[PDB]
């Protein structure tokens, strides 16, 4: 409109600037202050019915889910070049940025336990039982600096989700099969698929410290005969009744696709 | 077409038709004519298919806007199923839904606009076109369609044309042509022949054409389709023209909220494909948006409103030309109204007397004896005389056997007690008349306001000229110089004079009705017995008379009258009285009917009360006023507006038909809307002026119902009361229902805003926000329009147009600033209360945006350490979605219970409104369908709901209805305060 | 034993469906009430 904003005349701004505007803005102060306090306290009171320990529900989180890891930078196709040292540089830094609380030296605190007993802990203390490094073969930083890489084998760790008190029946194990007409090897370094039951059940980031969640490695073994190829990986888990694996909604229950690309 | 009788002499008129001149055709003929010919009725013609009215409810509107919606969701489900193998359905189902609202509100609105339709055309015919034919020398009163070809009607002032009229006798007749020649200038109507076009000459009647002044005698040549209108394709009263106030308002505020909402649709359209939205998604989180913003549902309301407008109207028997009129009625702060047939009975019979300089009593009616007085005194001889001859109605057909009490009458109402007085202390009228030939006549007009009569003198002496006039008591008076005492002439001395002023105030104060009479006995000399005297022409001495004596009439108010003004000035609303009538009968009828409250006087009385002179008196003194019509002549423009604001109670008399318009311009020129109550042809241009015009339907003419909106067919003074409680419940329920829908569009865009600044993951999803808009702002907001009126509805001042506004800065911040925020609080802590009892904590919601919604990123982890899926995670996103849209229900169930009333409590207006109940209930069911019917995860990604997540929008909507609750009673409590300057809307 | 990862959704949709159906009815009811 034409003015409304002259400061002669009553009406300044709409309104009375001295007056009116101070007494609208201090009223929706209070008003905001007071709802705001009211949204505050009443999420605290929400807070106090809520533990710190064990989710109030799990039942949106049944079964767990199979995760690549390093995660590649568009929708898991992991592409590099054994030419390029700075191709799969990042997938090299993530790896040891991961694998660093799997090393020897850093887990000493962390105790040995029984294989193929799932270790319940109702004790206070909730100990975490050690992973060696060392089960994931050519796939670790002690057999060289890059997992694989360069060298036409990359490694690709396939890590299951966690999920508090979840105890998997039976033996479970994931199994990783190429769709590229199995002409690629891929190899599994720790013993089939297995998974220990010692490490399960997982007791929350609050309580069980220290946990270190199993682990399996995966190298797509590409031949010097086949340069820029591309091959999918399918991988599952198989052994476990308890842990679902054939769902159509979700692609990532208890399974896992993703594909490699070597360049020169 | 030119072929009638326009150039014929009157040799050929009666052979052709075979209809005497005076006397017409019989009753026998004018059936058997009618039986052969037909009756005089237009054929309607059908407008519009009754489906092409279906159409234009189903594409008018925000309908058409929906249909784009559901198109585009068609589209996009069409685009996605090419593409994609079993691709969403959540587009097909949301077109579908989008489909069936637009269909159902479209029948909905199609079937009230239908009802409303079919209230008023039936209620329309209520009201019958009267003619005034003449048949077998009498007259009588016949409807409108009975008239035939052949017989001749008897149209004076103010009544429309019956069919085209050959005129062979006028007395000063003048027609509104302004169908045909387009100008609102009379024409004067005369039997001469003057142009050979039909359409130039002025002895030929056009049909549905109006006689400003005058009367004349006609007879019919063409009727039917047959008339001049009948040729012409255009219709001759066709459709009404003008724009509602209220409908301006509602058109403003729709164009306003519909360009905000595309503005915002368009904003968030941009911000989604920034946020790595699909194209599809984007398209289709638009039109949600887009149609969630606008009030698709508010002409559904705006028709529902009228309906029941209409129904309540016809209940009280009021006929309303154009429904949205009705608010401006409830809008109005000042009413004009006339003394004689709106505040008044207009039953009046002769009460009191005055001659030979004393007051006589005389029986209104079953006197059953002689009169109190001599009859054979000569004096009353001569008022008798003069009563009879300068009288112009006659009885009726056929009604000679019934008591002359309950005798029918032609003419007016002064002139109709007049002649029963007469007839009741006197001889046979008939007779007296036939005695006492008439040679000229000037009618009664409200310019004049007198009548004049020529009779021939039979008696012993034969001046062989009888100069009777009858008019306003005073304005005669001025014009006479002898009087007649105890049957002796003598000349009028000062003495005389102020005789007849106290007399006046006797009768006056009672009030009474009252007419002046005169005759004179013209010299032979002047006018010799063959002469002629013309109308335009002076002629006889107009001045000179004879003064005889004065007739006192009672005229009671109406029974309605005193309780509708006291309703009025109660509401508000300035009611003044305009009359043409003397300043101490409209002084009197004023204090009776309630218009001059006990207590209030005026200057003069004052004056009178401190023996002091008028101009003494301090006029700011007195707060009621009667002004004079000589004196508003040469009152000017500025004066005029001191009297209509420092007086509350004003009253005008002896005002000429130009002064009311005078006075209707005077009052709105002080930005009021004022409705002016007219029944003659007098009030012709005020009902035209005024915001909102008011014509009886039993005593009005026909140019007053024409000109007027709003028509009383019970003559019932209170079903103005009743107009205007309407117009102001009509403009209550639009508001409420407005604001309701407002407060809602809050909640809907919040959390987009929220997901874009915080990057916690979407509150609400294009579904939920689609099912917030139908399923809690279209059957709710209807239902607010059920909503019956306040208690105080009429306690309240009427609303200033400039001001008050249907949508204002008021309602604005109310429904956005507080109710909708409220509602955002209650949706996102909701949200909150799910995301943190399945693992995500609040503050670790900061932030997940990008990885949340990442398809790819299987391992999201939770506070608990858990790590999600992308599916895991997106369901109980869903799930919050879902339970936001259920949070929005309970909060609006509140909002839904604090809308119903504007200043009263919920527990002052008890829930009454059973169609509101019904939309809680249904709206809440759906909610419960939505949530908890199988297959509705996969239909449109809605998952059940805890139960004790239903509870958690309970303080906010407990907190919403006491706030509203404690805010009104600071209203009541605490009138004009700083809360009643800000939220009052 | 109750058991984690696991709610009993048939029993909530079935109470959420018969309390949807009683208000549907109610809201009728008092709709046409005469
Ligand atoms: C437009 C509407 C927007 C509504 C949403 C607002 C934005 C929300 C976005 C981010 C807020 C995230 C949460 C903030 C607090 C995070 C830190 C926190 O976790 O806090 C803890 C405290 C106390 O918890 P505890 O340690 O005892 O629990 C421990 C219980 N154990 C141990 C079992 C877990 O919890 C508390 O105090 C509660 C603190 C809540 C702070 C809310 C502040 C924002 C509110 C805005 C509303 C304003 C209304 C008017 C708007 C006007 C706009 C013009
Ligand atoms: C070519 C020929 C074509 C012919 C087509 C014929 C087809 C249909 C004809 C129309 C049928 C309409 C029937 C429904 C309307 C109805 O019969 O109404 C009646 C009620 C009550 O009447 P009353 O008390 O005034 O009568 C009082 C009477 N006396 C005053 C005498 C006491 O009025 C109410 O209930 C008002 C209820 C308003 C709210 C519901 C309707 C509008 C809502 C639309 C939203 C759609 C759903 C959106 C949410 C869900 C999304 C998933
Ligand atoms: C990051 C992207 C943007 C964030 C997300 C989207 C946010 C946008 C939210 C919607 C904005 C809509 C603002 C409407 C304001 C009111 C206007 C209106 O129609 O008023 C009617 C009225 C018309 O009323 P009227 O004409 O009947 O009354 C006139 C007054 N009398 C009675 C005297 C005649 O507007 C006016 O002319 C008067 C009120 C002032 C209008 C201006 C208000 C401030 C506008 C701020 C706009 C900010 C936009 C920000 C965009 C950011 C983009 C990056
Ligand atoms: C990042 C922040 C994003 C914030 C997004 C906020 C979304 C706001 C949604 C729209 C709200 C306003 C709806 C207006 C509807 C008006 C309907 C109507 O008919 O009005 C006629 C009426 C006419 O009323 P009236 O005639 O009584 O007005 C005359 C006024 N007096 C009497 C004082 C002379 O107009 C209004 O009511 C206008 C209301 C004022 C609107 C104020 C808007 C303020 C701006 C809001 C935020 C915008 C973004 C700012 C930040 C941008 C950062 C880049
Ligand atoms: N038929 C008639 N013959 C002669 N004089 C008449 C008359 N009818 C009315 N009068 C006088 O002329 C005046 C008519 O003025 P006008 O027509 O403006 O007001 P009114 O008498 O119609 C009262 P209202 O305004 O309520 O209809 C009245 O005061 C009355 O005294
Ligand atoms: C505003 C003042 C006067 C009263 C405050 C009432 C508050 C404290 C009450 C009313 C409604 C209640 C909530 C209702 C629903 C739920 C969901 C449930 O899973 C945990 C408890 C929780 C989160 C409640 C917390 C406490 C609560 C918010
Ligand atoms: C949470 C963020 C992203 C959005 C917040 C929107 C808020 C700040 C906006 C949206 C609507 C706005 C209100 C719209 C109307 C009015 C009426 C005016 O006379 C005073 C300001 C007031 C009350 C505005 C205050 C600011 C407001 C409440
Ligand atoms: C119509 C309005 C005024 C009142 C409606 C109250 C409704 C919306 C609320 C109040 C209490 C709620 C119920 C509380 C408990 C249960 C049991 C659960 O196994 C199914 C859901 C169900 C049945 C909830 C459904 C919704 C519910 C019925
Ligand atoms: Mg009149
Ligand atoms: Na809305
Ligand atoms: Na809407
Ligand atoms: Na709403």
């Amino acid at each position: 409109w034409k003015l409304f904003i002259y400061n002669p005349t009553t009406g300044e701004f709409l309104g009375r600037t001295a007056k009116s505007w101070g007494l609208i803005l201090l009223f929706y102060l209070v008003f905001y202050g007071f709802l705001a306090a009211l949204f505050s306290f009443t999420m605290w009171v929400m807070l106090q019915t809520l533990n710190d320990e064990v989710p109030k529900y799990r039942d949106q989180i049944p079964s767990p889910g199979l995760m690549v890891f390093p995660k590649p930078v568009t929708a898991l196709e992991y592409t590099f070049s054994r030419s390029d040292p700075t191709s799969y540089a990042g997938y090299i830094e993530d790896l040891k940025k991961f694998l660093k609380p799997y090393t020897l030296e850093e887990q000493k605190n962390l105790t040995v336990c029984p294989d193929g007993a799932l270790f319940e802990q109702k004790g206070p203390v909730y100990v975490a039982c050690q992973f060696p490094i060392s089960l994931l073969q050519a796939c670790s930083g002690m057999n060289d600096p890059d997992f694989g890489y360069s060298q036409g084998n990359p490694c690709i760790l396939v890590k299951m989700n966690r999920i508090i008190g979840l105890k998997p029946e039976g033996v479970p194990r994931i199994d990783c099969v190429s769709k590229n007409e199995d002409i690629p090897n891929v190899a599994v370094y720790p013993h089939n698929g297995m998974i220990d039951l010692k490490y399960f059940p997982y007791y929350g980031k609050k309580l069980h410290v220290g946990y270190l969640q199993p682990l399996v490695a995966v190298q797509v073994s590409f031949a010097p005969n086949n340069t820029g190829k591309e091959v999918t990986v399918e991988c599952k888990i198989d052994g476990s009744a308890n842990l679902k694996s054939q769902d159509d909604r979700d692609k990532f229950l208890g399974r896992v696709m993703f594909k490699i690309t070597a360049r020169a | 077409v030119s072929m009638d009788d326009h150039k014929l002499s009157l040799d050929e008129l009666h052979r052709k038709y075979g209809t005497d001149l005076s006397r017409g055709l019989t009753s026998a003929r004018a059936a058997e004519i009618l039986a052969r010919d037909g009756p005089n009725a237009l054929t309607p013609p059908p407008t519009t298919p009754e489906w092409i009215k279906f159409c234009r409810q189903l594409f008018g509107g925000f309908s058409m806007l929906l249909w784009i919606g559901a198109i585009l969701c068609f589209l996009a489900y069409s685009i996605q199923a090419a593409t994609e193998e079993e691709p969403q359905n959540d587009n097909l189902y949301l077109g579908v839904v989008l489909s069936a609202v637009v269909i159902i509100t479209g029948c909905f609105s199609y079937y009230q606009e239908a009802k409303s339709s079919k209230i008023m055309e039936s209620f329309k015919n209520m009201v019958p076109q009267q003619a005034l034919v003449i048949r077998n020398g009498e007259k009588m009163s016949i409807n409108a369609e009975e008239v035939v070809v052949g017989d001749l009607v008897e149209v004076k002032g103010g009544d429309r044309i019956p069919a085209d009229l050959r005129i062979i006798s006028a007395n000063g007749c003048k027609v509104d042509n302004s169908s045909l020649t387009g100008e609102s200038e009379p024409q004067t109507r005369s039997p001469d022949f003057t142009n050979e076009n039909p359409l130039e000459t002025r002895n030929i009647a056009f049909f549905s054409t109006n006689c400003v002044e005058g009367t004349a005698r006609g007879i019919v040549v063409y009727t039917g389709d047959r008339t001049v209108m009948g040729r012409i394709a255009t219709l001759a009263s066709g459709l009404e023209g003008g724009q509602t106030p209220i409908a301006a308002e509602i058109e403003h505020f729709i164009h306003i909220i519909t360009g905000v909402a595309v503005f915002l649709g368009v904003s968030f359209f941009i911000l989604s494909l920034i946020l790595e939205y699909t194209w599809l998604e984007a398209v289709i989180f638009l039109i949600g948006i887009i149609v969630a913003n606008v009030p698709e549902g508010l002409l559904a309301t705006v028709t529902v409103c009228l309906t029941l407008t209409a129904k309540r109207m016809a209940r009280k028997n009021c006929l309303v030309k154009n429904l949205e009129a009705v608010e401006t009625l409830g809008s109005t702060s000042t009413i004009c109204s006339d003394k004689t047939g709106t505040l008044t009975q207009n039953r009046m019979t002769v009460a009191h007397m005055w001659f030979d300089n004393q007051i006589h009593e005389a029986d209104t009616t079953e006197n059953q004896s002689g009169v109190s007085f001599d009859k054979t005194s000569a004096t009353w001889l001569a008022l008798s005389r003069i009563a009879g001859l300068c009288n112009r109605a006659v009885f009726q057909a056929n009604q000679e056997n019934l008591p002359i009490l309950k005798r029918a009458v032609a003419g007016d109402a002064s002139e109709s007690a007049l002649l029963k007085c007469i007839e009741l202390c006197c001889g046979s009228v008939k007779e007296m008349r036939e005695r006492y030939a008439k040679i000229v006549e000037i009618p009664f007009n409200s310019t004049n306001k007198y009548q004049l009569s020529i009779h021939k003198n039979p008696n012993t002496s034969e001046p062989q000229h009888l100069l009777v006039m009858k008019g306003a008591p005073e304005r005669i008076l001025d014009r006479c110089s002898s009087i007649l005492l105890h049957g002796k002439e003598q000349p009028l001395d000062e003495e005389l004079k102020d005789a007849f002023q106290n007399a006046y105030l006797e009768l006056g104060g009672l009030g009474e009705r009252v007419l002046g009479f005169c005759h004179l006995f013209l010299p032979d000399e002047q006018f010799p017995e063959g002469f002629q005297f013309d109308t335009d022409d002076v002629n006889f001495p107009i001045d000179n008379l004879c003064f005889v004596g004065l007739i006192s009439m009672i005229d009671p108010p109406r029974a309605a009258v005193p309780d509708a003004v006291g309703k009025c000035r109660s509401a508000g609303i300035k009611v003044i009285m305009v009359t043409g009538d003397h300043p101490i009968t409209a002084k009197a009828i004023a204090k009776g009917v309630g218009i001059i409250s006990e207590g209030n006087e005026t200057v003069e009385d004052i004056a009178a009360r401190l023996n002091i002179p008028v101009s003494q008196v301090n006029p700011r003194d007195a707060k009621a006023c009667v002004v004079h019509g000589s004196d508003l002549k040469d009152m000017t423009s500025e004066q005029l507006d001191d009297i209509l604001k420092y007086h509350t109670e004003i009253v005008f008399a002896r005002t000429s038909p130009q002064q009311k318009l005078i006075i209707v311009e005077g009052c709105q020129r002080q930005g009021a809307i004022v409705a002016v109550t007219g029944d003659g042809v007098n009030d012709s241009p005020a009902l035209k002026k005024a915001d909102i015009g008011v014509a009886m339907g039993i005593a009005g003419s026909d140019v007053s119902k024409q000109a007027a909106d709003m028509i009383l067919l019970d003559d019932n003074f209170a079903s103005i009361v009743t107009g205007v409680e309407e117009g102001r419940l009509i403009f209550d329920n639009l508001k409420k229902s407005i604001a309701y829908t407002l407060t809602s569009n809050i909640p809907e865009i919040t959390p987009f805003l929220i997901f874009i600044i915080a990057n916690i993951p979407l509150p609400l999803g294009t579904v939920t926000i689609l099912c917030i808009d139908l399923g809690t702002d279209m059957v709710p907001a209807i239902s607010l329009a059920y909503e019956q009126a306040e208690s105080d509805i009429m306690k309240r001042q009427p609303r200033n147009p400039k001001t008050d506004k249907l949508v204002n800065e008021r309602l604005i911040s109310m429904a956005y600033g507080q109710i909708g925020m409220i509602q955002a609080l209650g949706g996102f802590f909701t949200y909150f209360v799910i995301l943190a009892e399945n693992g995500f904590l609040p503050i670790h919601l900061l932030g997940l945006r990008v990885d949340w919604d990442d398809r790819w990123i299987n391992d999201v982890e939770d506070s608990y350490g858990q790590q999600w899926t992308y599916e895991q995670r997106k369901i109980v996103e869903f799930t919050c979605h879902t339970a936001f849209f259920v949070s929005i229900v309970v909060v609006q169930w509140a909002d839904l219970v604090i809308c119903k009333t504007r200043r009263n409590s919920v527990f002052q207006q008890g829930m009454k409104n059973k169609i509101l109940i019904f939309g809680l209930f249904e709206e809440t069911a759906l909610a419960a369908f939505l949530s908890y019917c199988p297959g509705m995860g996969v239909a449109l990604r809605m998952y059940p709901l805890k139960p004790t997540w239903w509870f958690c929008a309970f303080p906010y909507s407990l907190l919403i209805f006491v706030y509203d609750e404690v805010r009104k009673l600071i209203i009541r409590r605490r009138p004009g305060g700083w809360v009643e300057k800000e939220t009052y809307y | 034993e109750d058991d984690p990862f696991f709610y009993d959704e048939h029993t909530l949709r079935k109470r959420g469906l018969l309390v949807a159906a009683v208000l549907f009815i109610t809201g009728i009811i008092i709709l046409t009430s005469g």
